[PDB]
């Protein structure tokens, strides 16, 4: 997967809701990962790799 | 070569049992107590067994009549021998 | 909605926060999340897109 | 008579808690010390984890200092180093032990999570944990002043509450407190507490908790165990042996890592020992036992914890546990593999010219394999001086020992393997025939069985050592003892391809040929004038035939007539055996009536007769279809004439219907349907074009103008005759082919106009590419689904095995046709085929009883029940079997490789979860999964809810979550009212009555509420129905039996209800419950027997329960099972497949059933 | 590889399933002959004896 | 698009660069004690690392 | 450790390493011994070291 | 590859090949069930005792191949007493009862 | 409006599925450890698993995993309970030193002198010394030297 950001739906299977879902990933060469992710409640989240 | 067990199976039904009997006559054979009770055509002691099955010649109950026989062939052997014994006395 | 789902108030807080996700277990220091947090996706050393 | 000690044929095992003392009993000494060797001469340093003194000498019966090197001197222990002079195997034998200086917690009963040091105390694991490491104290028997027992304190807390007082007051921290916790316990007392606790206070939490606790409380009693022996005092170690200091080449060592733990756990015991003696103060010494706390733990177990590495290398170093454990899954040795002596490999070849009993071995194999064999023949008949000598002979391969081979070779069978082993069949015996060359032959009918192709893949040989070896491989293994699929009696020999386009091609005719019309005495000058070059193979000829039929009591009649048929039909004749109708050789002769010859030769003339047919068929088969010069051409493929216009037709389809879209007409998605339909329509036109005109289209002339016949070109005769290729793939090679998928679903439009006899151009071959891929990847990965299930169905059954002969119950399920939808998809003769009657059965008038009682009712039978209009049958199955702990023959039925009655103690759990799961790879709800969420026992997504009682019923309540429906039985009380959530749309009338299991609402429907509400038959025939559909489905032939046995595996567990024996809420064996109640019915109480409810399991739920533990072990979690077996101090009995598989001694089934049957009798006896 | 002179047609079951039956002109030709090469290593090593 | 190739000279400069960073620890490491004009860019550098 | 110390500057020194008897000659001993004590001093490889 | 009888491994004495002479094929579980489906008994006993995992059971086997004398002795394959060790090496007491 | 644990147990069910991600992160931030989550898939596996098919029972396997969520503070690791440990002690003044030794000299130089005072403690020196005299000892073995 080629360094930079990248973004994502994870719709259906997520909380069997049917609300999708969205995340954006920023992938560097060589570092830690930046991950940004809402959830059912519609509230944004950030995890470190 | 026997090809087929189908009539050693019809003899003794189980099938199983074919196998251990067959398997016994194959020992009382191999190491040499006894002697085929059917024309060696070269075959081995297993097939000369099993050939011995289909003939009906051979079975639990003949195998266990003999042997049964054979404890008292041995005991009248040793009659006096161990009769001679009475120092445990 | 996500403020209010946050725990925290000002940039202290918050990188003790962060300094106590990446590694837990142990007690922060202002020192110590401040050189995490900028050697993360900040430093030229443990980062790059190239 | 004095019963016995010294090593007799042991019986079970037991397994238990060790004691210090019990522990040191198996000790021969304590190791000192963390060295191993002096590092100069490898000799082991004298009391540490390799040496000779406590373990054993490092050569046979020799000294370590070598004072006595002799064989002579032997139970002698030296002076100088005391070393008894024995074999070095007894330094694989002898165990060690280390007296640890402060008490050390089993990391296998601290956290496993059932903590059991923890649920045996009522302590939580933190309490627990919080003291051993010291973090806080424990009170222990805290007497009557301020504190409960239990209670933990902390620094403050003790040091007041010891102020004020002084006495009947204790507490303590540290192993040693958990130590005198466990030791003080007293169970009884707390027995006697916790039954009248549970008399008192009635609550649902309160009683259950409660009775579940003294449940375990007087388990853990019974055991024998000891609550002070989950604290350790002794640890044993491990026998040198199996952990090798061993040396390598280049001067260099290796060795197990246990040898590291061992040391690190020594060191640190060591140094806590010194440290008592310098008096340190606490800080100090609490360290040294927190980290002997650790080293015991990463000893033991260093799953858990933080996993400590070996030296010098990153891995972590593999513990006891993880010894015992293994990996690749669940595999303990004897079930993921084992190399296996006499036993050899390689590819394979054909070798039409074998007889189907027989396999060419390659020489050279045939000699390394039985190469002591060879010796002791060659030193039996006197050709070689000694032992020694043979091998120098057969090493120098003198011209003599081949003759000795096939002496030793001749009656002597052997086994062929090949790599995806799935039914019984993978594996079978074969007579050797020496052959010049490195490959194996294998016969081409059994190419069937073996799923085996020639295109490069390899099969094993294995030799039968033993005489029961050789016998059970000649009547049990044998190629031609086993002439029949297990799954369904069909025959598995059935001739494949060439043969079958040989017999095809022989018997078969065309409008006019040589000798058309003309007379014949009888087949011989048949053959006569095909062979001479007069008469064609295939011309419309009356010749005079003589036909038996053995239809006269237990006698062959005989009759002759004149028969329209060809000459191949009548030169075919000759190989039929005896009493079989020309009727069978005067057809077509396709792959299916090649086949049902063959199996009406099996149930009429016996089995011998169908072996040598079978033979004689094979042969015939391959030599006529090499005469008939069959090709292939590209010619043959024959493209329709009519395609184009096809094509050009729908393609105006789609542009009308493109017209359409931009004029608004149409929508997206309706034109999108629109022209896919118009294209799959087109699809077909050209199939049905292509296929008619490769069918009939040859026009001949007899004697007249014309007329036209089923067509002599080359790919339809294959794919007619069914030697090969199929109307879907001559669809792809001559009509278009298909309208291929892109990797999401939403199949592309434009589909693939072009066809292989055409040129693909670019496009259309890109998307062929991943249609392929896929194909690949799930022929591929389905092979892995198909393997698990086989496997959960091998575990779920196994020991089940015939037992007892006849049961004799008149219980059974009714067998009706399944008449499903339009006529039969399935007939009753097949289903009751091979199955015994429950009870008599009548003729439509009675007092008449033509199937009387039990019966198996046979070919014969099964055609006098067709003879009369009989609609259905009572059929004792495997499910309703009254046989505990089995299944009786009686009940069971017939299968096997033979016609007759299953046997007494044949294995039918594993052939049925074989027959089941072999043909799964053949499988794409619906599909494979489907059968497994079947035999899963899993409620569907969204299911139906059946009435849970008869009577009329009404909507009541209102909208909060659910909306609640009242049932109002008639006669019967109203307490039962289920909340049905009422977004969910109805079926049942609210004005009307409604039996119990009725339609409430639509949808799938889960088997525990068929079980439930409307019965064990109910439910065994609804999952029997739900997975034969979705195997007949896809075309598999797998008989009701197997899946019945399943069944019967699910339905293994029940319920209690009532009461007066065991207690209420208990999962338990019907076995052991039917025992106890048809025990109970009679004799102790008048009857207290008690109500039960019968209960589905899944099948992996079902596999859980097992009585082994050695079993459990094996496929489960490994520790969790050890641990939990041991402190019940639970008795393995062995009496199973998978345990006496374990530990290697005759299964106790199949020929060993008998020793295993006299044993147990033996047993608990006089 | 080499080309060579092919006849489809089912030879006396030698051919049965995908299994190929070849003439003793090939094997006589040597053209279907292969050259191995085997390195073979013999390793004078130092033990305390 | 979201798909990189790379290739040897890549992955080789990628496992070089690991070699530099173990050597610069090593390199800091010493010249963290060092003595002035007597130790020289060879004494702190070593072979086996790269 | 005082054989490890040799091989220090003749790494790069002798443009590859010391030749095996030459770090012998920088020590007060018989010389022979740097085979035999390079040897015995090698540790035990992990006999669950996966291949 | 064909082989009688081999080298053997040392931590759990099982048919090993180490001069290229070939160790023998594995029987799997597969395999046993196979075994198990047909009525032999015998067959997998010395398949996965004598042939392989009994130290005794080999030789005392292979001296009565050579003598003309077909049976087994079959004893306790090595692996399980392995297990025993190895069970019983941690604070479980395993044992065999009875006679 | 807190209670953690009860959120991903509460939801794990709910969905009959969690990811092995979803329970991480969903797990209070008590409980970090590596090795903690081995056993505790097997937990929530046998009543209702997701690995990423099990017994119906559930029951105790909610009031124990509820037992190690109050059993998620010390992360064992005896390096660190060792070190909190220790980091209790005080560190010493340059006086207190000076007390502590000055305290050992007093101690030590009570039980010499409590030696000192036994008559046994005398003669057995003397005839140590005899014995030393008489080659039956070495100077070595009896003393180390006296106040020199
Ligand atoms: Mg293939
Ligand atoms: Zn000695
Ligand atoms: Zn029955």
């Amino acid at each position: 997967r080629s360094p930079g950001v990248f973004f994502d739906s994870d719709k259906g299977k997520t909380h069997s809701s049917g609300k999708v879902l969205y995340n954006a990933r920023i992938i560097p060469y060589r570092g830690s990962w930046l991950d940004f992710e809402f959830d059912p409640k519609d509230n944004l989240f950030v995890r470190i790799d | 070569a026997r090809v087929t067990v189908q009539d050693a199976v019809e003899k003794i039904g189980n099938r199983f049992d074919l196998v251990l009997v067959a398997a016994r006559r194959a020992r009382q054979m191999q190491v040499g107590g006894k002697d085929p009770l059917v024309p060696e055509e070269n075959d081995k002691t297993t097939v000369i067994a099993l050939r011995e099955i289909e003939e009906g010649l051979i079975n639990n109950q003949i195998l266990d009549v003999r042997e049964r026989q054979e404890q008292q062939e041995q005991e009248a052997a040793e009659l006096q021998a161990v009769t001679a014994i009475a120092e445990g006395r | 909605e996500t403020l209010r789902v946050d725990p925290t108030n000002d940039r202290l807080s918050a990188l003790v926060e962060i300094y106590r996700m990446m590694r837990p277990g142990e007690p922060p220091t202002r020192e110590a999340a401040e050189s995490l947090f900028e050697n993360l996706f900040f430093s030229e050393d443990r980062y790059d897109l190239s | 008579l004095k019963a016995q000690t010294k090593t007799e044929e042991f019986d079970a095992i037991k397994i238990a808690l060790a004691s210090p003392d019990m522990i040191r009993s198996w000790s021969f000494g304590e190791v000192k010390k963390p060295e191993t060797i002096n590092y100069r001469t490898f000799k082991p340093e004298r009391d540490g984890l390799f040496c000779a003194r406590i373990f054993g000498p490092v050569k046979d019966y020799e000294c370590l200092c070598g004072k006595y090197k002799r064989l002579k001197h032997r139970g002698v222990i030296c002076e100088k180093c005391g070393v008894e002079v024995t074999q070095t195997k007894v330094r694989r034998e002898r165990m060690g032990h280390i007296e640890l200086a402060s008490p050390t917690a089993h990391i296998w009963f601290l956290k496993s999570l059932p903590s059991r040091i923890g649920l045996l105390l009522d302590m939580p694991l933190r309490d627990i944990e919080r003291v051993l490491y010291f973090e806080s104290y424990v009170v222990i028997e805290g007497g009557m002043t301020n504190l409960e027992r239990q209670q933990i304190l902390t620094e403050e807390q003790y040091l007041d509450a010891l102020e004020e007082f002084g006495d009947e007051f204790d507490a303590k921290m540290g192993a040693e407190a958990i130590q005198a916790l466990l030791k003080s316990m007293d169970l009884e007392q707390e027995c006697e507490q916790l039954r009248e606790e549970l008399n008192e206070t009635n609550s649902e939490t309160k009683r259950k908790k409660l009775t579940k606790r003294i449940k375990l409380l007087e388990a853990f009693v019974q055991s024998g165990n000891k609550p002070e022996w989950m604290i350790l005092t002794v640890l044993p170690v491990l026998p040198p042996d199996l952990r090798p200091l061993v040396p390598l080449d280049g001067g260099r060592f290796a060795t197990s890592d246990l040898n590291d733990l061992y040391r690190r756990v020594i060191n640190r015991n060591n140094r806590l020992k010194r440290l008592l003696d310098l008096a340190a103060p606490d800080i100090i010494v609490r360290n040294e036992k927190r980290m002997l706390q650790e080293a015991v733990d990463a000893l033991l177990d260093n799953g858990r914890r933080g996993r400590a590495i070996t030296g010098s290398n990153k891995r972590p170093l593999k513990s006891l546990a993880d010894m015992i454990k293994g990996k690749q899954g669940r595999f303990r040795q004897n079930l993921l593999g084992k190399r296996v002596d006499y036993s050899g490999r390689s590819v394979i070849t054909v070798g039409p010219y074998l007889r189907l009993h027989q396999c060419g071995l390659p020489k050279k194999m045939a000699l390394e394999l039985f190469k002591p064999f060879i010796y002791g023949k060659l030193e039996l008949r006197g050709l070689a001086t000694t032992i020694k000598a043979a091998k120098k002979m057969v090493e120098r391969e003198e011209a003599v020992v081949w003759d000795i081979l096939d002496e030793v070779i001749r009656e002597h069978p052997v086994l062929l393997n090949r790599a995806p082993t799935l039914h019984r069949l993978g594996i079978q015996a074969f007579e050797p025939v020496l052959i010049e060359g490195k490959a194996i032959q294998l016969h081409p009918l059994v190419c069937a069985a073996y799923n085996a192709d020639f295109d490069g893949d390899q099969m094993a040989v294995h030799v039968p050592l033993t005489l029961e070896a050789q016998l059970e491989a000649r009547a049990l293994m044998m190629s031609t003892n086993n002439i029949l699929s297990p799954a369904n009696g069909e025959p598995i020999i059935v001739p494949s391809q060439d043969v079958v386009l040989g017999l095809y091609y022989m018997t078969r005719d065309c409008v006019n040929a040589k000798g058309e019309g003309m007379v014949l005495t009888g087949p011989k000058e048949a053959e006569r004038l095909y062979r001479s070059g007069l008469a064609s193979l295939h011309a419309r000829v009356k010749v005079r035939i003589t036909e038996y039929e053995k239809d006269a009591n237990g006698e062959l009649v005989a009759k002759t007539s004149l028969k329209d048929t060809t000459v191949g039909r009548a030169i075919l004749w000759m190989i039929v055996p005896k009493g079989l109708p020309y009727s069978i050789v005067n057809q077509a002769l396709g792959k299916k009536a090649i086949s049902k010859m063959l199996n009406t030769c099996y149930r009429i003339l016996g089995l011998k007769p169908t072996v040598i047919f079978a033979d004689q068929i094979m042969y015939t088969g391959f030599a006529y279809a090499a005469r008939s010069g069959a090709s292939v051409g590209i010619d043959d493929m024959v493209i329709p004439e009519k395609k184009h216009e096809i094509i050009s037709e729908a393609e105006a389809e789609v542009a009308e219907i493109q017209e359409q879209f931009q004029s608004g007409l149409v929508t997206a998605g309706e034109r999108y349907n629109k022209v896919i339909d118009i294209w799959a329509a087109a699809n077909d036109r050209v199939s049905k074009a292509m296929m008619d005109n490769l069918q009939t289209e040859t026009v001949i002339n007899r004697d007249g103008q014309e007329e036209k016949q089923v067509s002599f070109n080359s790919i339809y005769m294959m794919a007619d005759s069914g030697a090969r290729g199929s109307a879907a793939q001559i669809r792809q090679l001559a009509g278009m082919r298909g309208l291929m998928a892109k990797p999401d679903g939403s199949i592309i439009e434009t589909p693939i106009t072009a066809n292989f006899r055409e040129g693909l151009n670019v496009l259309q071959y890109f998307i062929s590419t991943h249609g392929a891929r896929k194909g690949l990847a799930d022929t591929a990965l389905k092979t892995a689904n198909s393997g698990y299930l086989t496997r959960r169905l091998v575990d779920v059954a196994q020991d089940l095995v015939v037992t007892e002969d006849d049961c004799g119950t008149h219980e059974g399920i009714m067998m009706t046709p399944v008449i499903e939808g339009g006529d039969v998809k399935e007939p009753l003769r097949d289903r009751v085929l091979g199955r015994v009657t429950a009870e008599d059965v009548l003729k439509p008038g009675t007092a008449d009883i033509l199937v009387p009682r039990n019966t198996l009712l046979h070919e014969q039978w099964c055609d006098l029940l067709e003879e009369n209009s009989v609609d259905a049958v009572k059929v004792r199955s495997v499910v309703s079997c009254d046989t505990d702990f089995g299944v009786c023959a009686h009940c069971y039925g017939r299968d096997l490789a033979r016609g007759h009655i299953i046997n007494k103690g044949e294995a039918i759990g594993v052939i049925a979860a074989q027959s089941i799961g072999e043909p799964g790879t053949q499988l794409t709800t619906g599909g494979l999964p489907r059968v497994a969420d079947l035999f899963e026992a899993r409620r569907p997504k969204e299911p139906a809810i059946l009435a849970e009682i008869s009577g009329i019923v009404s909507f009541g309540k209102e909208t909060k979550g659910k909306r609640r429906l009242v049932i109002t039985p008639v006669d019967g009380s109203d307490p039962y009212e289920e909340m049905i959530p009422k977004w969910r749309q109805l079926n049942v009338f609210e004005g009307e009555r409604v039996e119990r299991g009725d339609v409430i609402s639509d949808g799938p429907e889960a088997p525990h509420d068929i079980l439930r509400l409307r019965g064990v038959h109910a439910v065994t025939r609804y999952i029997v129905n739900e997975v034969q559909d979705v195997y007949r489905l896809q075309g598999v032939k797998i008989n009701d039996k197997h899946i019945e046995v399943i069944v019967r595996q699910m339905l293994r567990k029940a319920t209690i209800v009532n009461a007066g024996s065991s207690d209420f809420l208990e999962g338990e064996q019907v076995e052991y419950s039917r025992v106890k109640i048809a025990n109970r019915e009679l004799e102790a109480n008048g009857k207290v027997g008690a109500t039960y409810s019968r209960d589905l399991l899944g099948i992996t739920k079902a596999s859980l329960a097992t009585e082994s533990f050695i079993s459990a072990a094996s496929f489960q979690e490994t520790t969790r099972v050890l641990t939990e077996a041991a402190v019940a101090g639970k008795r393995d009995e062995l009496r199973g497949l998978k345990e006496n598989v374990i530990v290697g001694r005759l299964i106790p089934a199949g020929t060993g059933y008998a020793y295993h049957q006299d044993r147990m009798r033996r047993r608990a006896a006089g | 590889g080499q080309n060579m002179r092919v006849a489809f047609m089912p030879w006396n079951g030698y051919n049965f399933e995908d299994s190929i039956l070849v003439s003793e002109r090939v094997v006589q030709e040597d053209r279907f002959t292969t050259i191995h090469i085997q390195e073979l290593a013999c390793v004078s090593r130092d033990t305390k004896l | 698009g979201n798909r990189r190739i790379r290739s040897v000279g890549e992955m080789a400069e990628n496992q070089f660069r690991v070699g530099l960073v173990r050597v610069e620890r090593a390199v800091k490491e010493r010249l963290s004690l060092g003595d002035l004009d007597t130790l020289m860019p060879q004494d702190m550098i070593n072979a086996k690392p790269i | 450790n005082k054989l490890n110390r040799i091989s220090r500057q003749m790494l790069q020194e002798m443009g590859r390493e010391p030749t095996p008897e030459e770090l012998a000659e920088r020590m007060l001993m018989p010389e022979d011994k740097i085979r035999k004590v390079l040897k015995i001093a090698k540790e035990p490889i992990s006999m669950e070291t996966p291949i | 590859h064909a082989r009688s009888t081999g080298s053997y491994s040392l931590v759990t004495q099982q048919p090993l090949g180490g001069k290229a002479q070939f160790g023998g094929q594995r029987f799997g579980e597969m395999e046993v069930w196979a075994l198990e489906a047909y009525g032999a008994a015998y067959t997998l006993q010395e398949m996965l005792t004598v042939k392989s995992d009994d130290v005794n059971g080999r030789t005392k086997m292979y001296k009565n191949i050579v003598d003309g004398n077909h049976q087994m002795e079959p004893g306790m394959p090595e692996s399980f007493n392995v297990l025993l060790k190895e069970i019983r090496s941690l604070g479980i007491n395993i044992e065999l009862e009875d006679e | 409006p807190q209670s953690q644990l009860k959120l991903l147990v509460t939801r794990g069910k709910e969905q009959g599925y969690l990811t092995y991600a979803e329970v991480n992160d969903h797990l209070p931030e008590d409980i970090v450890d590596s090795d903690q989550i081995e056993d505790i898939i097997q937990m929530i596996n046998d009543m209702g698993i997701q690995v990423m098919n099990t017994a119906d029972e559930d029951a105790a396997e909610a009031a124990a995993q509820v037992l190690s969520s109050v059993e998620s503070g010390r992360t064992t690791d005896p390096v660190r309970m060792y070190m909190r440990e220790m980091g209790t002690v005080e560190l010493l003044t340059r006086e207190g030193e000076i007390d502590i030794a000055k305290r050992i000299e007093d101690g030590i130089n009570q039980v010499q002198c409590s030696v000192a005072e036994y008559p046994e403690a005398i003669t057995y020196l003397l005839e140590q010394y005899d014995r030393v005299e008489a080659e039956e000892a070495r100077l070595s073995d009896l003393i180390t030297g006296f106040v020199d």
